[PDB]
RNA sequence: UUGAUGUCACGGAACCUUUGUUGUCUUCGACAUGGGUA
């Protein structure tokens, strides 16, 4: 595969000829004092030609072309070669270097075609992308015969300056083994010490260290504060190997350290997959649909006059990420992460032209409300969208921010059990919000300024409705166009056109600085404005309880040694990352989707019991499926104010000994929330207007959101101990079309007086504890009640209880063991200066009585304990 | 319970035995698979009894340790599911589970046979979503080939692997792809294997015969029992076998029997096989494809559905157009050639995806009768994609309007464009001219013309017209002169008698041509100077009725660009601006004259969703067709710019699109006046005023066109001709 | 050995499924059907000991506890003979030995507690402090809800034990149900307070079905939940290692083992609620 | 490293679908020790 890239002079000649036709239209076919033919573009032996023109030739005169046997040819026929006269050479990198293969200069990327109606791709194609920052310049020679007239050369030189794109990119044409070895040490340590259940967790946590090597020095210790962590001190230890790797001078560079953690995590990831010995599923399968366009070779040749009026409108601005975004690009080598983002070779984030055009084309069809059914090949489609898109140019954009992507872990819940489904865990790289991309759109055409469709589209983007990336259903890819400035250039005027040619259209960075001074602030106002497809709903959630959005990988890495930590995300501020706590969009979407699915049925079957593959139930119509994109988009919910996580610790009590059982530590670090200082969770989800105009769709969402508002769908984890309990949910921005559905006092009987009789004598001394002997029969059922629906004949609701102390109560605050000044001292448990009893304390207390009354099992019991007495 | 199954396997399991170890592995494999799916079996929370013994047996099994046999039985469960949705889902699970084993070097052939067969069956179930063949279907058939080639490299004559390789190769041909490289070699080996008495395999041996001319397999084919479910396939196979044996009488007998029992759905592979039979008989110069093609067309033409009066819907079969071209070329009677051509006209052809869109529209408007009929079509086509492979066969007519009903003084000119004949270098365009006043042996004439240059002239005007309307006037005059050069018989008195009115029934892109404005060369003669023209979308819409005796005129205007002076101020009611409610009310009162001046929007993909741009709302074509209590018998309707706005740009020369004029003819409207291209507002005011005043559209339009022709004659300017040419009359009143 | 295989979990699960508590409260493989919320104090705190600063009544005065040592299963399982089994579930009885702690004296000996790196100092609420919490339930049978309410409210004269130092008399709490609200559907929620007696009846009938009249674990549980009445101050404490170590003159652990609490008869003593170990 | 009178490839959004969830009261009393004597 060794060699080098090059550009054919035939491809350059093709673009020059296309530019000459546009210039001859503006000059009405005149170059200086000579007039030009339409040219000849018809050959009888059409088989010899690799490609035939499918577009229509531009028309500037009605006269017949030059004769085949003519003494003189017009300047446009001289350019075509109907007179080598003008020979084009290949364009090569200067110096003729060599590279190992195509992957030494660039990377293949899949470019898909998305079906407009379904929102899903059904075919794709691939191409190598070679970064301009590494290989910017190709050099070549155009050979011109001396018998070529001056008017022809003037047309040629003006056409080179007019030619603005080639090979898919805007252009200016001028004429004049540590990870390998560390993986084995870690794997051997894991295998020697019989700790292989942690191979995947260690791989994910080590990969998260690529952010900075200073994370190694802060790796958590055990609850005692000593280097005895269950993961980093398994062995030397894993921590010492990581600490040695961090201190290595080779890994001192942040770029070298980042590659090391990625290679190490990938090596440990392969080993973890090899361990399992059951059924193995390929998740990404049946995905190859590589279809290439096929040009039509029996296409009718046409000559079309477009008129002498040509105006180019330049729009420069900024595309600012208001949410995390995901431009999907999966590397074949990397398998640890299921979903990856598109980055530049120097690890900068990228906003590609292919995605920008795809969003423009989709939005133009949305404005016209007219799908395009054109196929790849043939003459260009003549609908309003395709004709506008042929006048549109967008420049590929990259950021300054270059920090590693944050990886979000998504699961699928088994709806019958209420737990994670077997093997349903996958990763996704996520680009951060707050990134700024330099935006430049140019439109070329005969209208006065922009078309009304493009004025409305660019106004949509300026209002923050530029949804430009994948993963839209989980709130990825919303941009706003900011600092928009425009100026229309009149290419029909000869003075303006000569000035436009002289500066190569002001498209290079130097020329663009001059042009940005000429631009006027704002956007052209659309004469006929149409409302955007998506409408924003603002959601307010009040939480009088602690909240946690489980992030297991951050728990393993955070300097806090806690077992469970809350999800946090990073915002880009220039080239810095600012962490904030958030409720994940994926988690919130899953809860909302479950609330709809558990109360709706299709043909008597709950929607949770459906496979929802090749399905068109109510749930698939609103939330999408594997065949049709969803019509509702959930964003991350952030917290008003800045609550700081607090730590809670728990112990399981052996039902026989009555003391703390020997179990793995499961302390949690949730965000505090209380009735006095409730958590305020705010964000927005967007819903398509056709969904918002449908009475049955708004009815389905209103019923589900009524159950969330009534505290039936807690947010986050640890719901059993009192976390994530929603006090109220409100929505605004729907004209009450959904919120309209989101809206006796009998005394509780007194307890019976007990019949338990205990006789106590003052002279006796009694033991502090006694044992209740269980019945020998334990009633067990093989299948418990499923969670997939509200079953008929069952009961769902709330119990409100009052607890009163009869003797002094000690529920300690164990965060501070030296409260009253070794001799440990504790204060009573409180949250936000409010005296409380956590639900886990009350849960375990009542569970023990329930086990004894129902004669259940010993739920907490140290079975593997081995007793030992002493000989007498 | 999967757990109870494992426990039973553990009670009686001999590890040296292979029957027990296969059952135990099956119970283990089944339990793991039900866990990955979040099925209701995951609610089983119990464990295995006799833990010390269960642990030892399970530990020995893991040290002793087929994947192929368990998954083979899972595939045999797929072939028995009735619905294609059930089969498509289960094929999804089999493919993803067996992908791991295929990567392994030591991969069992049973594992590879099951996975290749699952890819082939999933490839048959890919539903199209466009004009192109699904790219996934091609990939699925290529993956099945790759897996079989792994087996075939080890054993070049594996019986089942060859069949799966040949099944996928045939479907690649059906998808427009060429045959793979070794198709000739793989086909020879299956012949060496022997003969298989299965319909899905007989076609493979016929392909062998056509390439090797070996007669040993032909007599075996002719002896097959005729008690099978897919009898039409066997009759076609025997007709193919009889043709190689020169038993031409039996080719006719079996070929006719196959067509008489043909499957209802066009997705059935029989239809492409039937067309290939005709193309081969025609290629071998056998004068027997003509009977087959005519009979095939005669049954193919009843595969349509009715969407209200005069509006017919059909589903897309890619080779239906070729079959009609074959039947047209086979038929010799000119009158019967007109019946073939007229069977295509005024019919909307929708893909399976667009039929879902129309199914949803019918559901919204509570049109359950039309929704149920669309459901059967959708299911029947989707359920026939793997019917040949599964060996299943799941279980209307319209009258002909006689040609003598045309009044004696008139002349009818039917058109048909033959794409197949034009590709072969012939004159694909045919004018079928009918003269009621001639002798019955001379009443019909068939004029053949080449439409290649005419179609190119139309596309140049259409592109110049879309980019710069009214600046395309010169290209229009060049186009109108191209009509006469293509069809010079229109200006010959022998072909068309002078002074007699001419009825036009165009086909394809000829519906969008100004046939009445054909120009013959320094003086210039326009067609309307000699004849008065009418237009019909098809001959089967010919239902003359007396005009409406009620005298009342309406002007539904939603056109703010221009104010029509001569039309708005007068005896005509002006309900401007116009909303869908206003339009519906005016339709129900049966006006003598109705004017609808507005804009419209075109839907390229689905003509039933093209809409009239009205005040605060849009009215789709399907909205117009579904209005209840509509009386428009003998009502003369004049349309503004909406008619040209709601027709997409042309893409194929034989494509026809439904517009407002078809929507109004469905309501038995007498006459409809509309322009082919966008009509100048001032000329619309002048032209429509004269028609309403004099109430004789056929005569008045010819007079008005000639009165404006005199102005054009003095200057010969294309700009004036651009404004008078577009107007034409649609419909044939009594 | 079966680490990579999914059937390893089946060797860790009972052949007959899940007990009533593993359905209502769940397992690592099955989600529970109940949710317990944080309790919040309803009034101003009442503290066991006044705080150092009388200005703020929201902090209390420290109290030093005695030594809280690990439970000893070798006491309840005297020897390695297979006749010695796990006696049952441990419940701490209710008593007022916290009054001796408040005075600063040891419960067993009556001698002043001395500060040590082993014992702890706590801020304890007094008796008479009320809390509010809610329990959320989903898909419960009428017998599951009836026993859950029974497990919560218990009966008049019974109480729970919550928090630290349950051996010393700390943690007697009584729960009272005050509202049951049921989800009829997405739009309607009703009041279920009137249907509580029927839920209680079906819970008891479910126990009569499983065990017939053999309900002795229930009666022994209610004796261990029994709360001392008026003018009843049971003396409840652990004996010392030796009789000489006890200033009260009561027996020690050395003297009890060669006595009433011998290995042959110790477990019967421990599983009989309110069994004295000394008479004074 | 192109071929020339014909390249809309800025003619194609890696797009679509999956809740880090589940289960556990910061709880608590009996020893420790190996011989020694004959
Ligand atoms: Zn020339
Ligand atoms: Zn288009
Ligand atoms: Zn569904």
């Amino acid at each position: 595969t060794k060699g080098r890239p090059y550009i054919t002079g035939t491809l350059l000649r093709s673009a020059v000829i296309r530019s000459a036709e546009n210039l001859l239209t503006l000059s009405d076919g005149k170059i200086s004092e000579k007039t030009c033919c339409p040219g000849k573009f018809d050959t009888e032996d059409k088989d010899r030609l690799l490609q035939l023109r499918q577009r229509s030739t531009l028309r500037w005169t009605d006269k017949n072309p030059c004769p085949d046997n003519a003494e003189t040819y017009c300047p446009f026929c001289e350019l075509l070669g109907r007179s080598f006269r003008i020979h084009f050479g290949n364009l090569s990198l200067p110096g003729k270097p060599d590279f190992d293969g195509p992957k030494a200069i660039g990377s293949q990327r899949v470019l898909n075609r998305v079906d407009f109606k379904s929102g899903k791709a059904h075919d794709f194609f691939k191409a190598y992308e070679v970064d301009h920052t590494r290989f910017p310049r190709f050099e070549g020679e155009i050979t011109i015969d001396n018998k070529v007239s001056a008017e022809a050369r003037k047309l040629l030189c003006d056409s080179l300056k007019f030619t603005d794109r080639l090979c898919g990119a805007l252009c200016v044409i001028r004429f004049d083994n540590l990870a390998e070895k560390t993986a084995e040490q870690i794997i051997s340590i894991l295998d020697d010490n019989k700790k292989t259940e942690y191979t995947r967790l260690l791989a994910d946590a080590i990969r998260s260290l690529r952010r900075s090597s200073k994370l190694v020095a802060g790796l958590p210790k055990d609850h005692d504060g000593k280097d005895d962590h269950y993961l980093w001190d398994i062995g030397v230890t894993i921590r010492q190997i990581l600490t040695t790797s961090a201190d290595t001078k080779e890994l001192k560079n942040a770029g070298k350290w980042r590659e090391f953690c990625e290679k190490l995590g990938e090596a440990l990831y392969l080993k973890s997959k090899d361990m399992s010995g059951g059924l193995k599923i390929t998740r990404r399968i049946l995905g190859d649909a590589e279809f290439h366009g096929k040009p039509d070779r029996l296409e009718k040749s046409r000559s079309v006059s477009i008129g002498s009026v040509l105006k180019e409108t330049v729009v420069c601005g900024e595309l600012v990420a208001k949410t995390p975004f995901f431009f999907g690009a999966i590397d074949e080598d990397a398998k640890q992460t299921a979903l990856q983002v598109l980055l530049t070779p120097d690890n900068k984030y990228r906003l590609p032209r292919s995605a920008v055009r795809g969003i423009l084309r989709r939005d133009l069809q949305t404005y016209f409300d007219s799908p395009c059914n054109a196929e790849l090949g043939g003459r260009p489609c003549m609908c309003k969208t395709c004709r506008i898109m042929r006048g549109i140019t967008v420049m590929d954009a990259r950021s300054e921010y270059n920090a590693p992507p944050e990886i979000r872990h998504r699961t699928r819940i088994n709806p019958f059990t209420g737990t994670v489904a077997e093997g349903a865990l996958f990763n996704m790289e996520v680009a951060p919000e707050g990134i700024v991309f330099p935006f430049q759109l140019r439109y070329r055409g005969s209208e006065d300024g922009l078309p009304d469709a493009l004025k409305t589209v660019l106004k949509w983007w300026a209002e923050g409705q530029a949804f430009m990336s994948g993963a839209a259903s989980t709130g990825k890819g919303r941009f706003r166009m900011e600092n928009a400035k425009y100026e229309t250039l009149d290419l029909s005027d000869e003075n303006q056109r000569n000035d436009y040619l002289k500066n190569w259209g002001w498209r290079d960075e130097k020329g663009l600085e001059e042009l940005k001074k000429r631009l006027n602030s704002g956007l052209p106002e659309p004469g006929n404005y149409r409302d955007p497809k998506w409408h924003e709903i603002n959601v307010s959630i009040e939480m009088a309880s602690p909240f946690i959005n489980g992030d297991p990988i951050r728990a393993a890495v955070d300097k806090r040694g806690t077992a469970v930590v809350t999800f946090v995300k990073y915002k880009a501020e220039g080239e810095e990352a600012k962490p904030v706590c958030a409720y994940k969009a994926e988690s919130f979407r899953g809860v909302i989707r479950s609330a709809v699915a558990r109360i709706h049925m299709e043909d008597g079957v709950p929607l949770t019991e459906l496979t929802h593959s090749d399905c068109e139930c109510l749930l698939c119509q609103i939330f999408g499926s594997e065949y049709e994109a969803g019509k509702i988009r959930f964003e991350d919910l952030v917290f008003e104010s800045d609550p700081e996580p607090v730590t809670f610790d728990h112990v399981a009590i052996d039902r026989f000994t009555g003391g703390a059982a020997a179990k793995k530590k499961f302390d949690d670090s949730p965000l505090p929330g209380s009735p006095a200082r409730p958590l305020m969770l705010k964000g927005s989800f967007w819903i398509r207007r056709d969904v918002l105009e449908d009475e049955e769709y708004c009815k389905a969402l209103g019923k589900a959101l009524a159950d969330v508002n009534n505290g039936l769908y807690p947010l986050g984890g640890k719901s059993a101990i009192g976390y994530g309990q929603v006090k109220s949910l409100g929505i605004k921005g729907d004209d009450k079309r959904i919120s309209r559905l989101m809206n006796t006092d009998v005394a509780v009987p007194e307890k019976p007086k007990t019949d338990a009789e205990v006789r106590i004598e003052a002279e006796k001394v009694y033991y502090p504890h006694y044992f209740v002997e269980p019945h020998k029969k334990v009633e067990r059922e093989e299948k418990p009640c499923g969670h997939q629906k509200f079953h008929e004949g069952r009961l769902t609701g709330k119990i409100r209880c009052k607890l009163i102390t009869k003797t002094p109560l000690i529920v300690p605050d164990t965060s501070n063991d030296d409260f009253f000044r070794y001799h440990k001292s504790y204060a009573f448990f409180r949250l936000h200066k409010q005296i409380m009893i956590p639900g886990s304390e009350l849960r375990g207390m009542v569970s023990s009585v329930y086990e004894t009354v129902t004669n259940s099992c010993f739920r907490i019991f140290d079975e593997t304990k081995r007793l030992s007495w002493r000989m007498d | 319970n999967p757990i109870r199954d494992i426990q039973d396997r553990l009670k009686t399991a001999k590890f040296d035995n292979k029957d027990d170890m296969m059952n135990l592995a099956s119970s283990l494999y089944k339990y793991e698979k039900q866990l990955m799916d979040s099925s209701e079996a995951t609610l089983c929370q119990q464990g295995l009894s006799n833990r010390p013994n269960s642990f030892s047996q399970l530990s020995q099994f893991r040290d002793s340790d087929q994947t192929g046999k368990f998954w083979q039985n899972e595939y045999e469960a797929c072939k028995n599911f009735q619905t294609h949705k059930e089969r498509r889902e289960t094929l999804e699970q089999i493919i993803r589970f067996l992908q791991n084993g295929a990567e392994e070097k030591d991969a069992d052939d049973l594992l590879l046979k099951t996975l290749a067969r699952a890819y082939f069956h999933r490839g048959l179930l890919y539903r199209p979503k466009g004009f192109s063949v699904p790219a996934r279907k091609v990939e699925a058939m290529k993956k099945a080939i790759a897996y079989c080639e792994i087996i075939l490299d080890k054993n070049e004559e594996e019986s089942e692997a060859l069949r799966i390789w040949l099944y996928a190769a045939m479907e690649l041909r059906r998808c427009g792809e060429e045959y793979p490289e070794n198709f000739a070699e793989k086909l020879f080996y299956l012949a060496n294997d022997g003969f298989i008495s299965e319909l899905y395999d007989i076609r493979l041996f016929l392909e062998y015969t056509e390439r090797e001319e070996d007669n040993n397999f032909l007599d075996m084919i002719l002896q097959e029992n005729q008690d099978r479910e897919r009898l039409f396939e066997l009759c076609l196979y025997k007709a193919r076998a009889c043709f190689h044996l020169n038993q031409l009488n039996d080719v006719r007998i079996y070929g006719e029997s196959a067509i008489d029992n043909a499957p209802g759905a066009f997705a059935d592979p029989f239809w492409d096989e039937l067309v290939e039979f005709i193309r081969m008989l025609r290629n071998k110069k056998s004068e027997l494809w003509k009977e087959i093609a005519i009979k095939a067309w005669d049954k193919c033409r009843e595969k349509e559905m009715k969407v209200g009066n005069n509006i017919y819907l059909s589903w897309y079969w890619a080779r239906q157009r070729e079959l009609y071209d074959l039947a047209f070329m086979a038929q010799d009677g000119i009158e019967k050639k007109t019946r073939i051509a007229d069977s295509l006209k005024s019919r909307t052809t929708l893909r399976i995806q667009e039929l879902n869109e129309l199914r949803k529209d019918a559901h919204r408007k509570q049109n359950r009768r039309l929704e149920d009929k669309l459901d059967r079509i959708i299911e029947q086509e989707n359920e026939a994609r793997d019917g040949a492979y599964l060996r299943r066969n799941p279980p209307g007519k319209r009258e002909e309007i006689p040609f003598a009903r045309l009044p004696q003084n008139w002349i009818a000119v039917h058109f048909y464009l033959n794409e197949l004949e034009s590709h072969e270098g012939g004159k694909g365009g045919h004018a079928l001219i009918y003269d009621p006043q001639k002798a019955e042996k001379d009443q019909w004439q068939d004029k053949s013309f080449d439409y290649k240059e005419l179609h190119r002239k139309f596309l140049e005007w259409q592109e110049n017209y879309i980019l710069n309307e009214e600046g395309s006037a010169d290209f229009l005059v060049t186009l109108c002169r191209e009509i006469e050069k293509a069809m010079p018989f229109l200006f010959k008195s022998e072909v068309i008698p002078e002074d007699r009115p001419v009825l036009w029934i165009p086909h394809g892109f000829l519906h969008r041509l100004p046939l009445h404005a054909a120009m013959k060369s320094s003086n210039i003669e326009i067609f309307w100077e000699r004849h008065a023209s009418r237009y019909l979308p098809a001959w089967h819409l010919f239902d003359p009725a007396p005009y409406s005796r009620e005298e009342s005129s309406t002007l539904l205007k939603n056109f703010e660009e221009y104010d029509f002076q001569n039309l708005e101020n007068g005896e005509i009611e002006v309900y401007a601006p116009s909303s869908p409610k206003k339009v519906k009310e005016a339709i129900r009162e049966n006006p003598a004259i109705l004017l609808l001046l507005c804009h419209g929007e075109a839907d390229m993909t689905n003509p039933f969703r093209s809409c009239l741009k009205l005040k605060n709302k849009d009215m789709t074509i399907f909205d117009l067709l579904t209005v209840e209590d509509v009386r428009l018998s003998g009502s003369r309707i004049l349309l503004g710019a909406c008619e040209s706005d709601m027709v997409p740009p042309l893409e194929f020369s034989v494509d026809e699109h439904l517009s407002v004029s078809g929507a109004f003819l469905s309501h038995k409207a007498g006459e409809i006046v509309a322009g082919l291209w966008t009509v100048d507002s001032e000329k619309v005011d002048e032209c429509y005023s004269y028609l309403v005043e004099e109430k004789d559209f056929l005569r008045n339009l010819q007079e008005w066109q000639m009165a404006e022709t005199e102005n054009f004659r003095s200057e010969n300017d294309s700009s004036l001709f651009y404004k008078i040419a577009p107007f034409r009359i649609i419909g044939f009143p009594a | 050995a079966l680490n990579a295989y999914p059937e390893k979990r089946l060797l860790l699960r009972h052949p007959k499924g899940l007990c009533p508590a593993c359905r209502l409260f769940g397992t690592g493989s099955y989600k529970g059907r109940v949710r317990f919320g944080f309790a919040s104090l309803e009034n101003d705190p009442e503290w066991l000991i006044p705080g150092k600063n009388p200005g703020d009544p929201f902090h209390g005065g420290p109290v030093m506890l005695s030594l809280l040592e690990r439970p000893r299963p070798t006491w309840s399982i005297p020897g390695s003979d297979n006749k010695f089994k796990v006696p049952g579930r441990k419940f701490y009885v209710h008593h007022h030995a916290w009054k001796t702690i408040k005075d600063g004296n040891h419960p067993t000996t009556g001698k002043a507690i001395e500060q040590s790196p082993n014992n702890r100092t706590v801020e304890a609420l007094a008796g008479g402090n009320s809390f509010s919490f809610e329990i959320a339930f989903e898909n419960l049978k009428e017998w599951e809800l009836g026993l859950l309410i029974h497990s919560l409210q218990l009966e008049k004269g019974l109480a729970h034990k919550l928090g630290m130092a349950k051996s010393m008399g700390f943690g007697s709490v009584e729960i009272d149900v005050e509202s049951v609200r049921l989800r009829k559907d997405w739009k309607q929620w009703r009041n279920g307070n009137s249907e509580i007696p029927n839920w209680l009846g079906k819970g008891f009938a479910k126990l009569k079905e499983w065990f017939r009249d053999e309900l002795d674990f229930i009666e022994n549980l209610k004796k261990l939940l029994w709360f001392p009445e008026g003018d009843q101050a049971p003396r409840v404490c652990y004996p010392m290692l030796r009789k000489k170590d006890d200033p009260n003159g009561n027996s020690g652990y050395e003297e009890l083992k060669d006595g009433e609490f011998k290995k042959e008869d110790r477990q019967k003593k421990l599983t009989t609620p309110w069994t004295p170990w000394a008479s004074s």
